[PDB]
RNA sequence: GCGCCGCUAGAGGUGAAAUUCUUGGACCGGCGCAAGACGGACCAGAGCGAAAGCAUUUGCCAAGAAUGUUUUCAUUAAUCAAGAACGAAAGUCGGAGGUUCGAAGACGAUCAGAUACCGUCGUAGUUCCGACCAUAAACGAUGCCGACUGGCGAUGCGGCGGC
């Protein structure tokens, strides 16, 4: 029974992507199948900034960001969770969850 | 004609001295008998004299190369890294 | 007086704050402006006496605030921050012990600068200890 | 190490947490201002109103 | 009796009129007709010959003097090379890395030729016969035909004798073993087939 | 046993003249043992300062070298040594489909000061553009990244290190490739990356203490 | 050594058609002297003295001199036929350029 | 990795733990250097290639798909026994090189037992060059060529026309 239209793999017209390694567990995974995560989350863990501006030197001194890219293989990308079993007729679509920021 | 398929240029050992080590001496031996191209007249006449030494049948100038060969595959490296050296830091 | 830097009291002097959080340990290593002359370098491993615990939020916590009572007694007031990760060819997210070490380093009486992520990053370099099917827990 | 004990009165609860229904969390005030504020964890009933003693007052929010 | 060629380079002589006669270690790439410097500030090309304060770290040296003056001793070989890292322009101590891997804190005013010797790779072609080794050792010394200890005597060697071919004691021995004792193993580290490649400083 | 914090002293590293505020900090320094003298065991310190702690208007997110040439006793002079941007930046304006154009040079000045320039460019989706795959051509990448080092090579070669140094406080090299490159695709987070120094011209002390004067 | 190299060597295999041309040493020394020589081309391999006076004669008869990027096994099949030469002249370009270009 | 200074006694690694590296001063921090791998973020159900596969910039070439064409020759064509070409990795042979990972191997843990998972050290191998081998889930698990048969929104390459 072939699961998925396409693979796993979101590759149509190659023969070979670059094999990338995974984020936590170092397994060597293609690049497109990899579960791609992108955190821009703030560096100061933001229950703690009116706990440092007593403290800063400064008045309106913006916090800085922290980039980080985590690129999954599936293994860990399930008991990790950040993918997650699903049902038959709701595979077979693209779109990201809602994002609702509070 | 055809005289061979496996042996070339190790075949006056004959029955001897085993298949891998005339195996081996059949790319160091073509390469010390060979006429390599001159890089200083542009003809092939580079004649390997005794050992380390090469020497143009024309234009007469020897040249100190490798020992089985004319050029090392360390000193092709070391021309090209020398001078490296030699405009990095100007010294 | 001979010990500590001269300076007037609505002045201050920096002098950058190397807090390495990475994983099974924290570091909290205070240094000047010039990258180079150490000041203080206490681990979360070393006042912490566990080996579960070496990167752990409380350990960093209390490094922390053993740094700044060193920090203030030497005459430095005031820091800059160069937060790390584990740094190149391993993972690159900073552990347990980044803001549990910052925030208690900010409310045990420091004033802080520039803070800065400036862990390490390479481009595709090396290849990495965990074999082809990674390491399998 | 020398910090003096903070008083702490709650205000709206997070609710039970430990997986055991044995503790909860108060998000208190320290009793100074209206604003500088820890969400933090207790066990046992709360009753929104009251006082209660922090023996330190900096450790975390809870996020796995 | 020697693999490397030799060079034999002219050079003026600057106290009387004359011109006199050198011989190097040929450093590989030169040929007849080559203008080979010498000096201080002789331009860091290939074949020529300064002192390792003025080269810059990391090149590739052979043919110098272990000792300031000597003029040439270490890494002379066919197909060697010595390599100078990390100067210290202060006390006038740097260091090089001869080629059998330990490395070696020098004097700064040794006089060394640059670039790798000719001749070199001669050890990869099999000697393949007894006539090219018999030729090999007639020309250097009297040294080819060793018989094996066990092979000989007990008036003649310590290993030698025994109804069989055995050794009997243990073929690795002291340093300080009496001269007429000391066959084997010169004061082993370790023996046996080597796992690794060196693994120790 | 023994205290060696006390057996060390307080300098203070100055900018050079060319900017506005001038104290840096207090580096600190053992003092005299016999042979190891600490004038020169600090002759040769980076500082990582960035800008609004160097001027007073200008961006915070670029950062300045600086290491340290001679010692006036207390007051210790520097050099202008390279520049860099905030890592928290760089990978801010480094966003997915929008190609990025690099271009790298070493160029010299007339002072002796062999540099080597770093600069990045993002491609600009436009203010009607309906699409999302905003991406340059091959042809494309190739004639902006020569325009690109045509300019910087106008702006160093052509004179000595201090009139460039003072040209990126503003960052008029980045200004210049921006303008220059939007017939051929606009452009818009357009910055140089990273200056590396190269050589060091023999160390006189007249251009140090001219740096250091008004 | 990637794309641009379409200037100097493909002018020349239009002046092996075209225009009248002279090789090698003592025929392009026979015309740089008097006169009829219009641009001599040197290989990378002439010996030196050879080198430094083909570029003498020519600074003599005010002409020029064009240094080849190459061996004379290499400018020898860049003509566009099989002997190695070191030296040519080319004494009238039929309907190239070389003496209009970058030299 | 190696210099040179700074400081201090642990660093390491795990679910824990140890084998290990450590005041003949490590880890950390700073300036330097050298070697050899490697081309992140940009990188996408994008492109190229017959397939295998292919990613730092700039530099000889040699080639190719497609579009545009009121160009030329005019069946020159499609598939193809025998027959050849290129073919990932691993492998074998010869020479350079040996950073990192790391079959085998050693040792520590875990276990009733661990010759397995985890940990540390690590050989052959990886890396380049010249010769061989001709296999893979070499997978769109679909031979190539030709026509016809629904729609819509796009993305890539040209070409034409447009506020
Ligand atoms: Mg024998
Ligand atoms: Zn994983
Ligand atoms: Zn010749």
């Amino acid at each position: 029974t072939k699961k998925r239209r396409n693979n796993g793999r979101a590759k149509k017209g190659r023969g070979h992507v670059q094999p990338i390694r995974c984020t936590n567990c170092a397994r060597c995974v293609p690049k497109d199948k990899a579960i791609k995560k992108f955190v821009i989350r703030n560096i100061v863990e933001a229950a703690a900034v009116r706990d440092i501006s007593e403290a800063s030197v400064f008045d309106a001194y913006v916090l800085p960001k922290l980039y980080v890219k985590l690129h999954y293989c599936v293994s860990c990308a399930i008991h990790s969770k950040v993918v997650r079993n699903r049902s038959r007729e709701a595979r077979k679509d693209r779109t990201p969850p809602p994002r609702f920021r509070p | 004609a055809k005289r061979t398929k496996k042996v070339g240029i190790v075949g006056k050992y004959g029955t001897r001295y085993g298949a891998s080590l005339r195996k081996m001496v059949k790319k160091i031996e073509i390469s010390q008998h060979a006429k390599y191209t001159c890089s200083f007249c542009g003809k092939t006449k580079m004649k390997r004299r005794a050992v380390g030494i090469w020497h143009c049948g024309s234009c007469m100038k020897t040249v100190a190369g490798g020992a089985w060969t004319y050029n090392t595959t360390s000193a092709v490296t070391v021309k090209s890294a020398i001078r490296r050296l030699k405009e990095l830091k100007d010294q | 007086i001979s010990l500590g830097p001269q300076v007037a009291e609505g002045e201050n002097v920096f002098g950058v704050c190397h807090i390495f959080a990475s994983f099974n340990d924290t570091f909290v290593h205070v240094t000047d402006l010039s990258g180079k002359e150490t000041i203080c370098r206490v681990t979360g491993g070393m006042k912490v006496k566990a080996d579960r615990d070496e990167s752990s939020p409380y350990a960093a916590m209390l490094a922390a605030q053993d740094v700044a009572q060193r920090c203030k007694e030497l005459g430095i007031t005031a820091l800059h921050i160069k937060l790390r990760a584990t740094g190149g060819n391993r993972t690159k997210t900073p552990g347990p012990g980044a803001q549990s070490a910052l925030r208690a380093l900010a409310r045990s009486g420091m004033k802080i600068g520039r803070i800065e992520d400036v862990t390490p990053i390479p481009s595709d370099s090396t290849r990495r200890k965990g074999g082809r099917r990674g390491r399998r827990l | 190490r020398v910090q003096p004990i903070k008083l702490a009165r709650v205000t709206k609860v997070l609710g039970r947490t430990g997986s055991q229904g044995q503790c909860t969390q108060v998000r208190v005030e320290f009793m100074d201002d209206t604003s500088r504020s820890i969400i933090r964890n207790v066990k046992g009933p709360v009753r929104e109103g009251d006082v209660l003693t922090l023996l330190e007052s900096e450790r975390e929010a809870r996020r796995l | 009796g020697r693999g490397a060629p030799l060079a034999k380079v002219v050079f003026r002589d600057p106290y009387r009129f004359k011109k006199r006669t050198e011989l190097f270690i040929a450093a590989e790439g030169i040929h007849t007709g080559q203008f080979v410097y010498c000096g201080k500030k002789a331009q860091l090309n290939i074949g020529n010959v300064l002192p390792v304060g003025t080269m810059p770290e990391g090149t590739i040296v052979c043919c110098l003097e272990e000792k300031p003056g000597d003029r040439g001793k270490l890494a002379r070989a066919s197909g060697n090379y010595a390599t100078v890292i990390s100067h210290n322009p202060e006390t006038k101590k740097t260091r090089v890395k001869l080629p059998s891997g330990s490395k070696k804190v020098i004097s700064s005013a040794n006089r060394a030729v640059v670039g790798v010797v000719a001749g070199g790779g001669r050890i990869d072609k099999p000697i393949l016969k007894a006539g090219r080794a018999y030729h090999k050792y007639k020309a250097k010394r009297n040294c080819w035909p060793r018989v094996r200890g066990v092979a000989m005597n007990p008036v003649e060697h310590p290993f030698g004798g025994g109804n069989h071919q055995h050794i009997g004691k243990p073929s690795t021995i002291r340093r300080d073993a009496p001269a007429g004792r000391k066959v084997g193993l010169i004061a082993a580290r370790r023996t046996g087939r080597l796992r690794g490649t060196k693994t120790v400083q | 046993v023994v205290d060696p914090f006390s057996k060390k002293d307080w300098y203070d590293v100055k900018a050079p003249a060319m900017f506005n505020i001038r104290n840096i900090g207090k580096t600190l320094v053992t003092r005299t043992q016999g042979t190891k003298i600490a004038s020169d065991g600090l002759k040769g310190r980076v500082f990582e300062v960035s800008l609004a702690d160097l001027q007073n208007d200008e961006v915070a997110f670029r950062k300045f070298k600086l290491i340290t040439e001679d010692v006036q006793g207390k007051n210790c002079l520097t050099n202008f040594h390279g520049m860099d941007l905030t890592r928290d930046k760089m990978c801010s304006m480094v966003k997915k489909w929008q190609t990025m154009i690099e271009a790298h040079v070493d160029v010299k000045t007339t002072d002796g000061y062999l540099l080597r320039l770093f600069c990045v460019g993002f491609t600009k989706k436009r203010n009607n553009q309906i699409r999302k795959t905003s991406y340059a051509q091959h042809q494309q990448v190739r004639q902006i990244r020569k325009k690109m080092m045509e300019i910087m090579t106008r702006e160093v070669q052509t004179n000595d290190l201090k009139e460039v140094v003072n040209k990126l406080i503003p960052d008029s090299i980045g200004k210049d490739i921006e303008k220059a490159c939007q017939s051929i695709y606009p452009l818009h987070d357009v910055f140089v990356r990273k200056v590396k120094m190269l050589k060091k011209p023999k160390f006189e002390l007249g251009k140090l203490m001219e740096l250091h004067g008004e | 050594t990637k794309k641009s190299l379409e200037s100097i060597n493909s002018r020349l295999q239009l002046v092996m058609k075209s225009g009248k041309y002279v090789l090698g040493y003592k025929q392009t020394l026979k015309m740089i002297r008097q006169g009829k020589a219009k641009l001599v081309i040197l290989a990378n391999n002439c010996p030196a003295l050879r080198k430094s006076e083909i570029e003498y004669y020519a600074m003599l008869a005010k002409t020029g001199v064009h240094h080849y990027s190459g061996n004379n096994i290499e400018l020898g099949t860049a003509c566009g036929k099989y002997y190695r030469v070191c030296t040519l002249a080319i004494i009238d370009p039929g309907d190239s350029d070389i003496i209009r270009s970058m030299p």
